């Protein structure tokens, strides 16, 4: 059983294994200090990757979502054209999972400034980038779970609708509620960044 | 250089101009070639559809448009001696529309396939395929938003 | 306080975030690679 | 693409506020120049 | 405003008609309070459509 | 998880493929067309259903029941072959193996020889070859060498059981391969039935012929299934109904249903409840083979009903098998 | 999107101005609107030989949405007279109401003063200046939260 | 010469006097929005003329092609 | 005729852009210009080429 | 200033926010998507019974309950000004780490009973307690990942 | 100090963390893999209110293994914690989830067959619940390792 | 202390964890592919737990080994324990776990295999159990070195 | 100094290398893909054989801007440029060199299907036309950023 | 000492445990393949269990020098052993081990096919077991080497 | 030497490694693929083996390319050659490598279809030569910038 991604994976694995038994059996295992890397790394970096996977992951599933139910309800349109404008709700809510993701984008750039070198790696600072960083990946990321929840959901309302319009409405439960899971994320991101000052 | 301003600083920026454009280049690039494709079969029956086909390969187009735009804007922002701040600045523009534009060029290109062979056998699928393209493009569009905006706070 | 000489703290993020965009590169070329032609409807009639 | 996102404020937006929607089509009665063009229906439509 | 929109409407048939609706109600009235965020959010693409 | 990455490709493909399931005519449907009193009735009566004017071009005079046969077969095959023509991938070559299965029917109906290809899905280049390949020892090497059955090939009925039994093992083993885990199951759930089917018959085809070995039948029971392997071998020792009967004693399906009544109608009946139950996967492929088999029914039951009222004995017409 | 329920109220009759004019605050360019303008008038001016003609159907569908499409431009050119855009270029038909600097030397980063508010319109001193996106956003992310 | 080149042609060439005779007015009347800006040209009736020339240039294709319509 | 025209077009293809870049960026050591003629030249071949293809 | 309470100790917090959040989603959209393929077409368009087709969703929305409490009570504990350890940040990432887990493999479960039970005790109301039952023992799962993150948050951020 | 980091406590975090992940997911898995497989016969299944709940029940009891050990390490970690302290709490969260997912993997397998090849003979339900107990003490032998190893966990530390 | 490192005692924990994971692990493929297999006693109840079950026993005591192995390793285990004690320790636990491991899987394999043919024809049961044997003894090496490992892990060391 | 590290020219020297590098990657695809489609076509129809050899001609244009980027970012290397210049002329060459890959991924599908098509459908040659000019825009975008990149490469450059 | 470091005995450890680790998969899975074999042969003829049950012995065989090479190096593991030792220890481990590995692998095979072959074609048998013999001194092979390259781990060392 | 490190000609050797390796693989894909075409194509005419061995032609003239670069890079090494030198001889050989690398994968797969169509049709071998030229002027420009780089290699230098 062979395939190049778990040949990488494993060589890696066994590269880092090796590298940190050499590091730590000659006494030097203080040197991979992710401690000091995290200190040392600009909190820029952080704020910014974190501002956009937020966004990119946001928008990654509302479009997954997107195709998934898009494609489902134009093939399920063929015969029931009238599916359409019913069951766009999904691609709706699958939307809104991106727009989610660029309100927290703009919350978060609304942080962006240029922090002094005298000041700049600060308790302060360090919090912030962290903050911006791990709320974007939080929103982003439950944003691409729910699009992809959303538009799976909105897919079988589709299929379900054309069998018969009566099954379409307690699917529309389940959207709200996968919406209801992306929207806590927002909320929870932020939570996250709400204590975080800006860069100073 | 100073501790502001790193030599390292404009590799962010310039591997960001470059994210915009290769990113969004290749979503809409999965969304040409899945457009075509589905263009290509349909039109063999039905020619005279050839123009409302041609939607969402315009769409993905307009993706690499969105790319494009960021990129310049990015590049006209760099220099060797900016600040790491700029640089970050101009990597995470890059890094959003790209990533969203890429997406977005999935997803048009998955929607705009089903949406041709549908609205080939179901004429009245043309406003259903189109009105979910847009809801796909517009997540390229928010990416670049998003970039726009970063881009703003660079110097 | 340098954590390396050689794996400084800028060459460190500049792989980090190279790595980040080489993943989506790969990430998207799979995608890429993965359209396959619906030959039928335009082959041989 | 911003006539179809204006279509999106509306039917999504606006009507659902108020829109109660499924209702009945009039299309009456009414005799129309039927061309021939209908050949490729019923018979290129099933 | 929420448990006035579950109940009162439901409520009156249960008393007046002489409740079946409180499963509709209950859907509309969870929609309505989260369509009136996503809705407001939505709008913003005028302002993304016209910087773009 | 299973929709996450199946519309890529397949979510057009599978919608409209349940969009057709829609169209299969309900018992109520069916009711209709019984209730009908002539040909041209029932041609008004079916286009009133998801068939629409297919038969719009035929007169009353000229509608016969082979014509709404050849009509309506003519109509699943051009939606198989629209669909197959919008798949690609793994999707394209599922509908490929599903098409084998005619063209194996189709070999072994022209070889007889007057029997024409007879049908349209198992076509291929060299296949009115066979109408003339009088010669069994020249059939691999000259003609289906060419065809997508040369990896089965290794009195007719032989043939046919064989290639049979190698292109459902192949299947089987390209189901469990390239297929996702929903649509794993459920092909591999029809192809237990068919191959189940397959044994059976051919164990009481077998019941006629003294020449019937028990190791004879190893090259020719497929052995998949629930009947695999236990209860295949049961059949390959078995000689007579007999033993067949004692050998279905050992499953739990299809236990009691070959002991009484038409073999015929249970098995059809069976399918149709794998075909329903495959439809109830959201993002499975199997959906495509449970809706082929469910328009070959109803193709079926429309044409059995046509029969029934061209040629009256209507004491018939509500022997035909249906779930909807 | 579905027809209405019988003797409700018909949303087409707000359609008719509000579905152009969130065209336009999404749009929102004179020249563009101009052309759009055009465009549409290029239709409605010659209406009576497109009617009763063969139309196929992209420009059947032009046809049919003729005063659409006029109303999208016409809104479109008030609101790219608000976002003061002519394409890309601003009008400079008002007096300011930011005055720069008296002087300054040429590379310095200067700041307008608020020597009034411009009448109607975007002030076209924000154009070319590196905070006018600051401005730009502030005011068309407010101006689509209160619209909507 | 064919009709639908020519109204093509015409079209754009309308436009294209109208809008570069404007621009360069602009540029020939020192405006802010088109030389206020040191990137821009430093001398405006200097790009003036040669805006101005352009124009006239789309304006032998707008006449040119109204003879062919 | 389609046999030798055709070999015309992918020569041109094949040199006239590549000439049409290293004489431009002789001419002038303005990089962007060089490549914009590059460019054209190569899609100018190509708008030429679908012209004849239309024309048949 | 502190050997045990180093400025890069946040990041392990809000990794413990992110963890508790976007893996209980992960646990919430599989067991709410999981089952709701199978309530399409289970429920035959009778409406009384609804509320019992939708206990599935209803439990995979509950552990996303779980997963925003210990992402909120994580956040509250993490500011810039305080004096916030590195114990305190391990134990943070603890807390997510065990209610985002639990939490994905509560809806992992969920889902895969939820969606043949819902197709089941629809149509045979007897089994209802069965799988309610399998349910419970799919949701206490994540009771038990919530339980160890309250315990965590208590005794970190003491 | 040289005995406590200040990073001891993480790998006392991250046994806590196992403990939780990897015996939720085998109970996960066991209860989605039982609960799930039941067809045939058991679509009836008129003789009780259940009949797939044992393996789901032992699956729950790997969970609740790993709840136990979770919550001792939580109460037994620390911020001037020994590193020594931080390898015994990880070790002890190792065994018992890894443990516990391999009896979590085996009971969804046991139990799988079990429901899957229902048949109206008591013998399989009557049966294969010793298969399911040596499927289960494969997590108590886990639970074992990692109590005592807990409790080695602050003996004679300095 | 050059010999006795503070990260002495990790790899003296991670063969302690080792020692039960990696052989609960084997013992659980060994009891779940077996009895999946025993599950072909569906049919003949009177070889259902009498006979059939061997297969299952025997990775039990392979999983016996394991926490013999891990027990014995823990109770070795020290804050200032040699680093010669932690390679030891660790050798052991990783000889029995993954010796247990491949016993398991034979068990597995061939408990499966031989099971479904006793059921069909008694007399390769005898054979059956000699093969098991074979493939539990694989284990019981295991067993030997690790035990052998830790009657040395503390023998010598200063 | 550290402006212009001994290897800053590393940067240059690989981004030269990519442009043409993946540009032939995304041109190679495309003249396979749609190769394979006009020697499938052209057996039954071997007079369109002029017209369905466009997708070709548009992967060739994404070798060409390949090319092109290459030679500039070639002229634009040496021992002592900065860093900066390193970053630069890698981002052009990345940008167009994958910028012409995803163009002639494009080009290739859209080429082979187009061509299949057209060879039953004369009329759908006019839109694989469209379709391909809009796929092969995107490799001149890249071009198009790589240019301006390269441009920028060495102004204001300091050693 | 520099030649004699404390780490030294990391490698003398992962020797000893490779050394019965891979040997005893290797052994697994030969003896796995050729229990298939064996059960689904002695079914139809069960009076050749005697002449089929040759290649499990000679996998237990491969699997007895993978102990006897461990036990070997672990009689010379030392707290204060050579460098040097410690990586001809870890060479023998693997010499051992992964020439018994693949010496497992040909035995299985060869034994699976043998034996679904020797049933039906009796004089196969001998046939079979010259390949087994070739496959299994395959294995000899590793043990040879490890045996010399262990002679000489502690024959030179200061 | 700063500008000329001892490990400046380790870039330059594996670029004219690569120029020839990467070359040659891709006119190795395209002679393979170009001639099972090809005798695919003879065995039904044969008559046209000369014709039709163009694209393995095409296909060689890449390794040649490759060798040429291979050999101009070989001579321009030395051992206190500049790290810029370095860099610059492994772009031209990457370049030249893999564009190669490209053209033949291309020359291959539509010399693979061309041997077969220009058979069936004579007419198609013009095409197939168009064809196998705008391949095979991926790796001329391959050529070309490896050529460039090679010459701005040593060219004010220090």
């Amino acid at each position: 059983k062979f395939s190049f991604s778990h040949f990488l994976y494993y060589l890696v694995l066994i590269v880092v294994i090796v590298y940190g038994l050499y590091k730590l059996f000659t006494g030097h295992g203080s040197d991979i200090n992710f401690g000091k890397f995290l200190l040392r790394t600009s909190p820029y970096m952080w704020a910014n990757l974190g501002i956009a996977l937020c966004v990119g992951l946001s928008v990654v599933g509302a479009a997954w979502g997107i195709f998934i139910t898009g494609s489902s309800m134009i093939g399920a349109g063929v015969r029931a054209p009238r599916i359409t404008t019913k069951n766009l709700i999904s691609i709706i809510f699958c939307e809104v999972v991106a727009i989610y993701g660029l309100i927290i984008a703009i919350v978060f750039s609304s942080k962006l400034t240029v922090a002094t070198a005298e000041n700049m790696y600060s308790k302060s600072n360090l919090y912030t980038g962290y903050s911006l960083f791990w709320a974007g990946i939080t929103v982003g990321a439950s944003n691409l779970i729910c699009g992809i929840a959303v538009g799976i959901t909105g897919a079988t309302a589709a299929i379900s609708d054309a069998a018969d319009s009566a099954l379409f409405v307690k699917i529309l439960v389940i959207e709200i509620f996968g919406s209801i899971l992306g929207l806590l994320g927002l909320i929870v991101g932020l939570l996250m960044a709400g204590k975080a000052s800006e860069f100073q | 250089m100073t501790e502001l301003c790193p030599v390292y600083a404009p590799f962010f920026g310039a591997i960001g101009c470059a994210s915009a454009i290769i990113f969004t280049s290749l979503g809409a690039a999965y969304g040409t070639a899945k457009s075509g494709v589905g263009i290509c079969a349909t039109c063999v029956l039905r020619p005279d559809l050839l123009f409302k086909n041609i939607v969402p390969v315009i769409m993905a187009g307009i993706i690499a448009i969105y790319g494009l735009v960021v990129s310049v804007l990015v590049c006209y922002s760099l220099g060797q001696k900016q600040a790491l701040y700029t640089g970050f600045i101009q990597l995470g523009a890059g890094l959003s529309v790209g990533l969203s534009g890429l997406a977005a060029g999935f997803a048009i290109g998955i929607v705009g396939d089903a949406g041709v062979r549908g609205s080939s056998q179901q004429p009245r699928l043309f406003v259903g395929m189109i009105l979910i393209l847009i809801f796909a493009e517009v997540l390229g569009l928010y990416g670049l938003i998003v970039a726009l905006l970063l881009n703003s706070r660079a110097t | 306080d340098i954590l390396s000489s050689i794996w400084t703290e800028g060459l460190l993020m500049c792989l980090i975030v190279s790595a980040l965009l080489l993943f989506i590169l790969i990430v998207a070329l799979s995608w890429i690679s993965n359209l396959d032609i619906t030959y039928g409807a335009l082959e041989k009639s | 693409s911003a006539m179809l996102h204006s279509l999106r404020l509306h039917w999504v937006e606006s009507m659902s506020k108020f829109f109660v929607g499924e209702g009945l089509p009039y299309e009456p009665f009414a005799f129309e120049y039927k061309d021939m063009e209908v050949a490729v229906a019923s018979a290129s439509s099933s | 405003c929420i448990p006035w929109l579950l109940l009162v409407k439901p409520l009156h048939f249960k008393f007046t008609h002489k409740g079946d609706i409180m499963i509709h109600q209950v859907i509309h009235t969870i929609e309505f309070c989260l369509n009136c965020v996503s809705h407001t959010a939505s709008y913003l693409r005028l302002w993304a459509l016209s910087l773009a | 998880m299973e929709g996450v990455y199946f519309n890529i490709d397949n979510g057009f493909i599978e919608g409209v493929v349940r969009g057709y399931r829609n169209g299969l005519l309900s018992n109520n449907q069916y009711i209709n067309l019984t209730q009908c009193d002539t040909l041209e009735d029932l041609k008004l009566q079916l286009s009133s259903t998801d068939y629409g004017n297919f038969l719009s071009s035929v007169s009353s005079e000229s509608l016969t029941t082979s014509l709404i046969q050849e009509y309506a077969s003519s109509k699943l095959y051009h939606e198989f072959n629209y669909i197959r023509d919008q798949s690609s991938g793994s999707t394209r070559k599922f509908m490929d193996y599903i098409t084998y299965g005619y063209m194996i029917d189709n070999v072994a109906l022209m070889i007889t020889g007057i029997l024409q290809r007879c049908h349209p899905l198992g076509w291929f280049d060299t296949l009115p070859t066979l109408s003339v390949a009088t010669d069994l020892e020249s059939l691999y090497e000259t003609v289906l060498v060419d065809t997508p059955l040369a990896p089965y090939f290794k009195n007719i009925e032989i043939i046919r059981n064989k290639l049979y039994k190698a292109y459902l093992e192949d299947f089987y083993n390209f189901v469990t391969e390239e297929i996702p885990e929903p649509a794993k199951e459920c092909m591999q759930t029809l192809l237990g039935f068919e191959a189940d089917r397959r044994s059976i018959n051919i164990a009481l085809n077998s019941l006629q012929s003294s020449d019937i070995d028990p190791d004879l039948k190893s090259d020719l029971l497929p052995n998949i299934g629930k009947l695999y392997p236990l209860a295949t071998f049961h059949l390959a020792q078995a000689q007579d109904f007999e033993g067949v009967r004692a050998a279905l004693a050992n499953v739990y399906e299809y236990r009691g249903f070959l002991e009484t009544g038409n073999l015929e109608d249970h098995f059809y009946q069976l399918e149709m409840e794998l075909c329903r139950d495959a439809f109830t996967q959201q993002f499975a492929i199997s959906t495509v083979w449970a809706w082929m088999k469910s328009k070959e029914q109803e193709v079926r039951n429309i044409t059995w009903i046509a029969e029934c009222i061209a040629q009256n004995q209507r004491e018939r017409i509500n022997n035909y098998i249906s779930v909807y | 999107y579905g027809i209405a329920q019988y003797r409700e109220i018909n949303a087409g009759l707000p359609t008719i101005v509000t579905f152009p004019f969130m065209f336009a605050i999404m749009f929102g360019d004179m020249g563009h609107g101009f052309l759009m303008t055009l465009a549409a008038l290029s239709l409605v001016l010659n209406e009576k030989k497109i009617n009763k003609m063969k139309r196929g159907e992209i420009f059947d569908m032009a046809f049919t949405g003729r005063y659409i499409i006029l109303l999208m431009g016409v809104f479109s050119m008030y609101t790219g007279f608000l976002y003061n855009d002519i394409f890309s270029k601003t009008m400079t038909i008002f007096k300011s109401g930011w005055k720069w600097p008296d002087h300054w030397k040429k590379g310095e980063s200067i700041t307008a003063t608020s020597v009034g508010t411009y009448p109607i319109g975007l002030d076209w001193a924000w154009h070319g200046t590196e905070n006018a996106l600051l401005f730009s956003n502030s005011y068309k992310m407010k101006l689509s939260i209160l619209m909507g | 010469v064919s009709t639908g080149k020519a109204w093509c042609c015409t079209v754009l060439s309308a436009f294209g006097v109208v809008i570069l005779s404007v621009i360069a007015h602009l540029f020939n009347t020192n405006h802010e929005s088109f030389v206020g800006s040191i990137n821009d040209p430093e001398d405006g009736p200097a790009v003036a003329h040669t805006v101005y020339l352009a124009a006239l240039v789309y304006l032998v294709f707008f006449v040119f092609c109204g003879f062919q319509v | 005729a389609v046999i030798n025209k055709l070999m015309l077009f992918t020569a041109a293809m094949v040199v006239l852009p590549v000439l049409t870049f290293f004489i431009i960026q002789q001419f002038t050591p303005n990089t962007l210009i060089s490549g914009g003629l590059a460019a054209a030249m190569a899609n100018v071949v190509l708008i030429v080429y679908i012209v004849v293809a239309f024309r048949e | 200033s502190n050997i045990y309470a180093p400025l890069y100790a946040p990041f392990f917090g809000f990794a413990g926010c992110a963890a508790a959040m976007v893996l209980s989603c992960l646990g919430a959209a599989i067991g709410t998507a999981k089952s709701g393929i199978g309530i399409a077409g289970i429920g035959t368009f009778k409406p009384e019974l609804i509320m019992k087709s939708l206990i599935p969703v209803v439990m995979s929305g509950i552990l996303a309950i779980y997963g925003l409490v210990v992402a909120v009570l994580i956040a509250g504990n993490l500011s810039p000004t305080e004096d916030y350890t590195l114990f305190n940040g391990f134990m943070h990432l603890s807390c997510g780490l065990c209610v985002g887990f639990a939490c994905l493999s509560s809806g992992y479960a969920i889902g895969m009973v939820g969606d043949v039970g819902v197709r089941k005790y629809m149509h045979q109301p007897r089994l209802f307690v069965g799988i309610v039952l399998i349910l419970i023992f799919s949701e206490v799962l994540g009771l038990y990942g919530m339980i160890v993150a309250l315990i965590l948050n208590t005794r970190g951020s003491e």
